[PDB]
């Protein structure tokens, strides 16, 4: 009795894994080694962003199986492989239980280049949409009850750091704890602060002695907020301990980051020392030039440090902790190194949807 | 216009009681009624729309019934933060107007 | 999250004109009509008029015809109320409100501004 | 009650609304599908995006033209609605579901609908008008 | 269950293969569910167990898919089961000395 | 006999078939009608795609002039004059290819286009206006 | 010119499964329906099934459902036939045959392979 | 009957298209809103 009708322009979407253009805000005259990449990969930004708040609808935001993270990761590898040319690069190839292989020995000219992060947006093409969840108490996974279609994202600074998140984006109401599976003893725990912690970090006018000052009272109250939120998941009566590290490579056992083009390695044993029950800290950073690469596996030699003062002030906004579950009290040790987890704390609430405005529905037409 | 009368204007009650406040209009208004409450020094908020439907957010202890020119707002259990001033607003035709204001204590 | 922000208080001489603004945060501005209500200190609320933020059509009460005027701006997402030829009875609190607007008629106002006091 | 007219919920703004009301705001989810070193980098990619959007819109309009609806947004056809595709009451389908729930539900049986709307209209209304 | 035999004061190798040609985050746990060693990205990170100074992994085999564990100058207390976790797969290796 | 459905001969794959069977697969032949390297190689692909889109748009506008916009098959109001190589309908639709038909009509096709443009959409219109 | 190219002869044990491929040359593979047929030595022809190489739909007789399975690959233009729970009566030579397929119906098998020997 | 209504002979036999567009320069948006809204949606509502 009732017949099939077509519809062009229905508001439905599906889940897709398409590519995106960056569209950062470049300058096209500066040789900071980020504008050079941005003027070879990005278009300029539109100064009037489009934001549409949606009606009574929910969507399932997954965050540990995202697609924007692995598209961030390739772009940042391309940027780092273009900008910081290593002096000597060693990579093991050996395309074929024991297979013998040597290492490649790629050499190139390695001049000194300036380095500074810039905010990089990620802007979806025509025929797609980006959904953003605005719930201030987001678990990280599961459904979200308030979505909004944005044209594209906030200012993401592609920082490269381990054991501390630098120049990141803050939280809304309280400090937040995100994990793929809690009580699993192997997944990294991401901690997002509610207020930034300012850190000065500099080598003043041997040459590989840089100090790195952080305020003690703000760090104490930040760690108090952190342990107060970790005690919500652990029975409200357990003792929480903080330790330094456990072995490993030099780039993961310490706060390994970059400043002015120099590879700073700051010790963090003077930070994670308190045990919790129910003025300025100086750090001995070394500027290192025989490092393990994070883009692939292998070693890289760089130049000796340039003369002059090297100063950088930043905002610590996030932590990467890891439980040491055993056989009582619980001890958290830091870590990280898998650089996707650096960008999985800033693309933590976005989803890419494919528009599909072609529906069918039955009603009482004829012919 | 259409006049709105609330009975009673002033009432005194204790915690845990049952109260009913009657809103009356001069003409038929079908069911287009809105019930609000307000604390002094604060903006009002919506409680009942369409004279029977609970707003998402208010507790379920409140109820509202009525039709024609006779409407009742009923509180099943009186809580000490619910002691406010209660308004009923019709929207049948222009002009819009409010009630006299029912203050409880 | 869905909030309305108004402007500060004003004190004006009688017979003048006053301008008050209301801005909408947390929801799309061109989707719900905006109502304006006033309370005099000592008695209940009284209603002024309501405006569509998309078309620009207005609706004003019969008591204040030619007295109050309602305009809009979409680049800032603001609504302006102008009250002309002030008297001593106009001392009170102004309120902008978001009507729920189900089925394209008036249903009930749910989001309110913090208020603007005039004397 | 009193009314003043329509409002503009925006692009993809009526996803949470019922299908009885989202089918009236069809024109704003359809209009938005069309919308010297600096020259050779920022010019090629934007032109490629514009050409891809134009080609996608022309492909959708070609598919509608094959389906028998040349330029109409809402258009209605000759294929009967088989009851094996899940039917409910008319008030429930046109008043109690979003478009998202309907597209999540019917997605098992979409290609058979598309093939039937091609063949049983435009190979059956035609070949009888050529008699 | 794959059971290996070792001699005191020597080095033993444990093998835990993967299923694809990538670099995947692994982990190793004992019977008490304590991390000995793991990887993150392209970095190696050891655990808080007693085998911290006597555990190592072959670096160049992480691109291959073979994901081994090395014990040097071992004692009698290393005779325990070992869980190799990769891609939600738990391989059980038993060691006798 | 027993069957399973249709087949897919391909683009221009029914030129040897009869007119009564190649007119059912017009959908296939209507679907397919629609740094140094960034300077050289990409702009030729972009020009080719723009040229294909513009050719399809010009041809669809020419179909839309005659009142035949969008539809693959439509009917008009001019009569078939018997001087345009008259034949039976059975031998036209059963014993000819489309290539032989356009070999046999090519002396008169511009007159057909002119009669379609001058009449119909300028004769149904300007008569409905009065 | 239009030929069909297959794999070599196979020898398999009973209870196993055997796989045979047929690739098309000289014609568009998605244009004509494809038949499979077997021959035991010294017997007459008896038939397995036939498949559209465009839709992927298969059809088999009343005594080989759940016994053979036919698939297609349009990238290499190869049709695959798999026979499960091999017995002693399935030993013989294999043929894939292009149907002439006039008027969307079965007409006749004109192009044949050179036969896959299974034992 | 408004929008500067005349007899059809003077519209179709005396005035150019430029003067006709200058005459309804003020009133074009009302006609566009009557065409796009509340007619085609109304007609295709009546079809259902
Ligand atoms: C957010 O998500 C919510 C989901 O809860 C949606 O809310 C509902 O939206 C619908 C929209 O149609 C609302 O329906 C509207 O309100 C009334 C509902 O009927 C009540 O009132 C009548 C009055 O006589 C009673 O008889 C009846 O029993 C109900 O108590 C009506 O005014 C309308 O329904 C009528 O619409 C037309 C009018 O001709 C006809 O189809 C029918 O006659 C029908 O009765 C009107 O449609 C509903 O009230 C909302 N609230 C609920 C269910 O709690 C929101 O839509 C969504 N937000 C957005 C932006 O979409
Ligand atoms: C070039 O390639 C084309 C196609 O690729 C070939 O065209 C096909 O030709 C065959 C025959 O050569 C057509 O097949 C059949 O035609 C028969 C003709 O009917 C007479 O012969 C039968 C013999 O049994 C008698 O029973 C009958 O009474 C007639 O005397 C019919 O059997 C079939 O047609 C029937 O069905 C169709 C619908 O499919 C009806 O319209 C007919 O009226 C009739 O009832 C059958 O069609 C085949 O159809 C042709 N293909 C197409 C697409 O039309 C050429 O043969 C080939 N070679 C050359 C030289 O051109
Ligand atoms: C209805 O659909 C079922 C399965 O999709 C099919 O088997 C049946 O033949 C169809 N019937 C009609 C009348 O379309
Ligand atoms: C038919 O064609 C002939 C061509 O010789 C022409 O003379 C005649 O006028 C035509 N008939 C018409 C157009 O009615």
């Amino acid at each position: 009795n009732l017949w099939v009708t077509v519809y062009y322009g229905v508001p439905v979407w599906k889940d897709a894994e398409t590519t995106l253009f960056c569209a950062s805000d470049a300058k096209a005259y500066e040789t900071e080694k980020h504008n050079v990449w941005a003027t070879h990969a990005c278009v300029p930004t539109d100064p009037n962003p489009q934001e549409i708040h949606l009606e009574n609808v929910t969507e399932e935001f997954n965050m540990w199986k995202n697609n924007m993270v692995e598209q961030m990761h390739t772009d940042i590898i391309s940027l780092w492989d273009q900008s910081l040319k290593p002096c000597v690069k060693l990579t093991p190839l050996c395309v074929t239980r024991l297979i013998n292989c040597n290492t490649s020995a790629i050499t190139q000219a390695c001049p000194k280049v300036s380095f500074e992060p810039i905010p990089i947006h990620y802007c979806a093409p025509a025929g797609f949409a980006i959904l953003k969840c605005k719930d201030k108490k987001f678990n990280g996974t599961g459904p979200c009850p308030s979505v909004s279609t944005v044209q594209c994202t906030h200012g993401i600074k592609p920082v490269v750091s381990t054991q501390l998140l630098l120049n990141g984006s803050l939280a809304e109401e309280e400090v937040m704890i995100r994990s793929e599976n809690i009580t699993n003893n192997a997944k990294n725990i991401l901690v997002q602060f509610n207020t930034p912690v300012q850190i000065n970090c500099t080598r003043p006018n041997d040459i590989r002695q840089a100090h790195c000052n952080v305020s003690k009272a703000t760090w104490n109250e930040t760690l108090g907020k952190v342990v107060k939120q970790l005690r919500k998941h652990f029975g409200n009566n357990t003792i929480i301990r903080f330790a330094n590290s456990s072995g490993g490579d030099l780039e993961v056992t310490t706060h390994s980051f970059n400043c002015g083009g120099e590879f700073f390695y700051c010790n963090t044993s003077g930070l994670f020392n308190s045990t919790w029950i129910s003025d300025s800290i100086t750090l001995p950073c070394r500027i290192k030039q025989i490092i393990n690469m994070w883009q692939r596996i292998g070693q890289a030699m760089y130049a000796p440090p340039i003369q002059g003062v090297i100063r950088c002030v930043s905002n610590i906004t996030g932590l990467i902790l890891t439980r040491d579950g055993g056989s009582t009290t619980e001890t958290f040790r830091p870590g990280g190194g898998d650089m996707r987890d650096n960008w999985r704390s800033e693309l933590y609430k976005y989803k890419v949807v494919k528009i599909e405005p072609l529906g069918v529905a039955p009603t009482r037409c004829k012919r | 216009d259409i006049q709105l009368t609330q009975s009673p204007s002033f009432l005194s009650a204790s915690v845990g009681d049952k109260v009913t406040i009657t809103c009356r209009a001069s003409q038929g208004v079908r069911n287009e009624l809105a019930w609000y409450q307000q604390k002094p020094g604060k903006a009002p908020n919506l409680l009942i729309y369409y004279a029977s439907t609970l707003q998402s957010g208010v507790p379920s202890r409140f109820s509202a019934t009525g039709s024609g020119t006779h409407f009742t707002l009923t509180v099943s259990s009186l809580q000490p933060e619910d002691f406010a001033t209660y308004f009923c607003q019709h929207m049948s035709s222009y002009p819009l107007t409010f009630g006299g204001g029912t203050k409880v204590e | 999250q869905e909030v309305l922000v108004q402007s500060g208080a004003e004190v004006k001489k009688p017979g003048a004109s006053v301008k008050v603004s209301c801005r909408a945060f947390g929801y799309t501005f061109t989707g719900n009509a905006l109502h304006w209500v006033r309370q005099a200190p000592g008695q209940g609320l009284e209603w002024l008029g309501w405006i569509n933020p998309h078309s620009g059509d207005t609706t004003t009460s019969q008591k204040f015809q030619g007295r109050v005027y309602m305009t809009r701006d979409k680049s800032i997402n603001t609504a302006f109320l102008d009250v002309t030829r002030l008297t001593s009875d106009d001392t009170g609190i102004y309120y902008c409100a978001r009507d729920k607007y189900y089925g394209n008629e008036a249903v009930g106002m749910d989001v309110w501004g913090q208020g603007t006091s005039v004397t | 009650a009193v009314g003043i007219g329509a409002v503009f919920l925006g692009f993809l703004g009526a996803a949470g609304s019922t299908m009885g009301a989202a089918s009236m705001t069809l024109t704003v989810q359809a209009r938005n599908l069309l919308s010297l070193l600096k020259l050779t980098v920022w010019g090629i990619k934007q032109l490629q995006a514009r050409v891809l959007a134009v080609e996608r819109y022309l492909r959708d309009q070609q598919l509608l033209g094959i389906w028998g609806c040349s330029g109409k947004l809402i258009c209605c056809t000759n294929v009967p609605w088989n009851s094996s595709w899940s039917n409910r009451n008319l008030s429930e389908i046109w008043d109690n579901m979003t478009w998202l729930q309907w597209d999540k539900e019917i997605s098992n049986y979409t290609q058979i609908i598309y093939g039937l709307l091609e063949e049983s209209q435009n190979q059956q209304e035609k070949n009888e008008q050529d008699l | 269950k794959k059971v290996v035999l070792g001699k005191k004061g020597d080095t033993v190798e444990l093998t835990c293969t993967a299923s694809q040609k990538k670099s995947i985050q692994f982990h190793w746990k004992n019977s008490n569910q304590i991390k000995i060693l793991g990887n993150q990205g392209s970095f190696l990170t050891k655990g808080p167990s007693k085998l911290n100074d006597r555990a190592d992994s072959r670096r160049s085999l992480w691109d291959q898919g073979n994901f081994p564990l090395i014990i040097k100058n071992l004692k009698i207390e290393d005779s325990d089961t070992y869980i190799c976790e990769v891609e939600d797969q738990k391989e059980e290796v038993q060691l006798l000395v």
